[PDB]
């Protein structure tokens, strides 16, 4: 039979700490392709422990991830072991990775009331998209003419930049499977906070008018995920399929609580 | 009572990361070596509920000759770039971290009038983009 | 069990000289008609040895590639031996070569699960849009009122400009295949960087407003490409049918590496 | 006859609620100790019909140096805060209550002119929000 | 420590390319020539994750009576054109080889005010596109 | 020969509304009593084939010290919020009877300089609605 | 050869127009009776193609005192009124027929400063609309 | 090398189209006739890839009195009607022949101050649309 004020009742707490990548100054996004069980990338086994993660033991990023090095601007191949990732380029000012998602759904109608008898989800997707400066890369190149990266073996087939000669694309194309990382890495108080999604798979849905001239612009790529079949994790103690996963961590994270 | 969180301050934040390459103030004697960067705010905007701070903060560079001023600048120009696309720790003279969330220029150094017929002064602008941090 | 930092791991490694032609001041068109056999213009043979490509082999752009020149404002005909290929004039600003690609998918969807069970690309078409100045070109004329340039045994017949009479557009009309090539030409450092698109077949889709006055605008041709049949390249080593090859190099490209 | 609602007095509003962190008046006499602040409004509207009041209310930190002025500038910024976020209720001179309806800040602190050479000036500039109270 | 990329100096560019055809310089001294050139800098913006630099470029002329004024301010805006139409490849005073990415015309030259009755000022500005290259 | 209809004359409108409450007047003498408002116009537009007339009135008010003056504007935006909310009958020096269509409020009262150094200048700012009434 | 068609004079127009209720004239000498108004053209635009004419004209009344200054205004933004809807026919000084397309009062006339301390200068603004006659 | 294109000089295309009618030149000595014209650029652009020029023209009149400078502005905006509607081929000094591609008025002659009070000073301002033609 007490009442508090608000701001003691804690009806007005608020932490910038907790926002997401929605305001920061460092993106990334890396690719490659999709081989079934060569490429798994779940982040835990059928008892719950630690499959997969971007993030190392110590709780940094990982740096045998890339393919490719920039080194005293020279594009040299690495030489260390490597899963074998390529990275995208810049991005133009007011476009960065999004997503879009849409939601349909059914509405049951009786006549005994006028509000909706049940609802049900019926139709779900959620693409993504980003534009790349470096339309040049032969990586970006091969990502926007449907081309394997990889070839059956899994050997990488991507040239080193200023290396092949003109692309093409083919006639008749075939679906690609490529798999997607999303960061966004922010910084606060010397701490690293970081925010990676993953997508399993995903196919090329549509391309974007690009002009050239003075003040043209580059093409901006869209892609959608779908259901592989080789993604599993622990949702709730309960190993079951998903489509997407997030990960969080870093020291900055660790020191919330 | 005041609030608990503040950002950082942002003319103590451009000075002391500057200060390593060339001497800094934000104000200058009457006399002093000709290598000299000055920094000031002329605007910003602060919102409690969100966390965002937007300010605007200039740096003029006084050297003599013309050449040296350029020289000067130019070194600047490069020192704050660096800072925007490394996201450095900068250590204050109060000894907190801290660290920017984005940075954008607005005006690349060009050439401004002054008194003195000797030392040419050369103006810059940026933009930066910073969050709140706890009062300790 | 070793994170490295962000900056030195290579997350965000960045270089401009992989820009495409999306910010340049040299651009140009070439076209021709497409005659099957004696305009053939596949990169490669069958083995793989290059066939043909716009760059000469020294590394700069070919001589011989036009069929009309100016000289001291005359215009004259070229007495060299040439291809014969017929370049567009200025550009409106803010209007340049650009394609808008338009992609159409299918989406299989099943009681069982929410998600699309699997998409395919029904429908897909690559037109593009340039906007010519100089509307009074013989060439030009012809191309807008769909006529042909050359005759059926392939000699010439586009005039030389202040030459022919008022043209026609004749009652009815009939398809008319023709080549071309776009150029984006950059230079970094003294060097040259060239990327040119080619393609093998196109027809005339859609006009454009035009209209007199003190500020007038003339009108913008479009074009969409077709399977023609003669086009072919070395797709990863493989002999099959295309639609679009992109030419790169320069010496610019080649530093790189 | 005059009509029934109004306002409550911005500055007489600001004026109590900064008095207790640091002196304060609508006008500064010629000699007074160094921190200070000063109040101003430069623009408003009223609407009877709604009840509606958007005053524009500027505040002028007066301090000896440099340093005390920013001083000065940063915790009257905070003392802002936390009246924009708690909404507390401030007591008038005339001795009535009154509160707000909302606060944003549309400059933060900078540094403007001063013809005095040793006492530094800072400026902000805040909106406020208000609605109208039955005159007593 | 800086950044290892910068745009070349635009001044030096424009007076290294009309330097052959008339004399150039940032500053004129009290006496010289008359056919002459002087280059500023009013305003520009600078992307390094793009690689995208916009400058903008005064160019003043100034020349004994109307007549040599105008002939040397018909003589500059055709060089600028040539250098707009054909771009060529300058070298600048360290050596160092630069070019360009595009060139647009803001102001086509007029008559401005100037102290001394005899000499004439003509004025133009122009507007360039430029991007990083390695510093060495 | 001259048009047969006109709006009521504002400033004298505005003299003999704001004249029983205070004293008021187009302009002040060099001596008088503190309390006092001047009134002016600064714009406004006629549409004969409408009816419809759009003037824009100020208002100063004058008075010893800084607490006279703000209780001197707020009386006087107070009278004129009571005239925009009750729509009375106002009989001008002509004896003719005008009345209003509607009014808002642009400027709430604020400080403005003053040569005099002891009285303080207050300035509001207002919008009246007019229509035609037939020349007598 | 000169062009055969031209607006009439604008300035003649207004004189004329306005002579036969008070004086006016283009300029106003160092001596004369207070009723006075004085007509000036600041902006337009002429079209040959269509033969459209869109002048800005503006009268300044002067006369002794704030009433007969208020007074003059009033007369004049009346005759003006009617000249706007009745659309007379008006003899220029060299004897052609002048007529108007329209009209459009911008600035109801308003109060402004004036060097004598007793002659009190009223200010009023207007848009007129006129097509082409022949020339004779 | 310079470019092989440029517009024809404007200044002198209409100095030299005026000059029939009355006398005209780009600057006026201490002492000269009253019928005079003064010609002038304020602005324009050029572009090389789609041979586009858009200058603007300022015309001053000077003559003796209100009436003799008013005829005179008269019979120079009718001379400049007849050179925009009949597009005339007009010879040069040089001795090159030099059309227009169209033209506009943005400003009818209007009054402005002068020193001199005696002589009156007219205003008017054009615009207009020019090709490149070969360099000879």
């Amino acid at each position: 039979l007490t009442g508090t004020t608000p701001a003691a009742g804690g009806y007005t707490t608020v932490d910038n700490r907790l926002q997401g990548g929605h305001r920061t100054g460092l993106i990334a996004v890396a690719f490659r392709d999709a081989l079934g069980t060569s490429t798994n990338i779940s982040p835990h086994n059928a008892n719950g422990s630690v499959r997969w993660s971007p993030l190392a033991q110590d709780g940094q990023l990982r740096d045998d991830l890339f393919a490719h090095r920039l080194e005293n601007g020279v594009w040299v191949e690495n030489t260390n072991p490597n899963e074998g990732w390529y990275l995208a380029g810049a991005f133009g000012e007011g476009n960065g990775p999004s997503s879009r998602p849409s939601i349909d759904t059914d509405d049951q109608m009786i006549e005994q009331s006028n509000w909706p008898f049940e609802s049900d989800i019926t139709k779900q997707d959620e693409p993504f998209t980003f534009q790349a400066l470096q339309n040049l890369y032969p990586a970006i190149q091969r990502l926007a003419n449907n081309l394997p990266l990889s070839d059956a073996n899994g050997n990488p087939l991507v040239e080193l930049p200023g290396e092949a000669d003109g692309f093409s694309q083919p006639v008749d194309a075939e679906k690609i499977g490529r798999q997607f990382l999303l960061y966004g890495i922010r910084k606060k108080e010397g701490r690293y906070l970081y925010e990676v999604d993953a997508y399993d798979l995903a196919y090329l849905n549509n391309k974007g008018e690009r002009k050239f001239g003075k003040r043209g612009t580059a093409a901006e790529l869209t892609f959608k995920p779908e259901p592989s079949g080789y993604f599993m994790a622990m949702v709730d103690g309960e190993y079951k399929p998903i489509i997407k996963h997030t990960f969080i961590g870093g020291p900055a994270w660790d020191a919330l609580a | 009572d005041l609030h608990d969180q503040d950002a950082p301050d942002e003319e103590d934040f451009v000075v002391c990361w500057m200060q390593p390459v060339m001497r800094t103030a934000v104000e200058r004697d009457i006399d002093a070596e000709l290598p000299f960067c000055e920094v000031t705010r002329i605007d910003g905007a602060d919102d409690p509920e969100a966390g965002t701070d937007d300010p605007v903060i200039q740096l003029d560079f006084y050297a003599l000759g013309a050449e040296a001023a350029k020289a000067a600048a130019k070194q600047g120009h490069r020192r704050m770039l660096f800072l925007f696309r490394n996201f450095p720790t900068v250590t204050l003279s109060d000894g907190t971290l801290a660290d920017l969330d984005f940075g954008e220029t607005l005006i690349k150094p060009s050439r401004m009038a002054f008194e003195h017929d000797q030392i040419v002064r050369y103006t810059a602008r940026y933009q930066l983009g910073t969050s709140y941090v706890a009062v300790p």
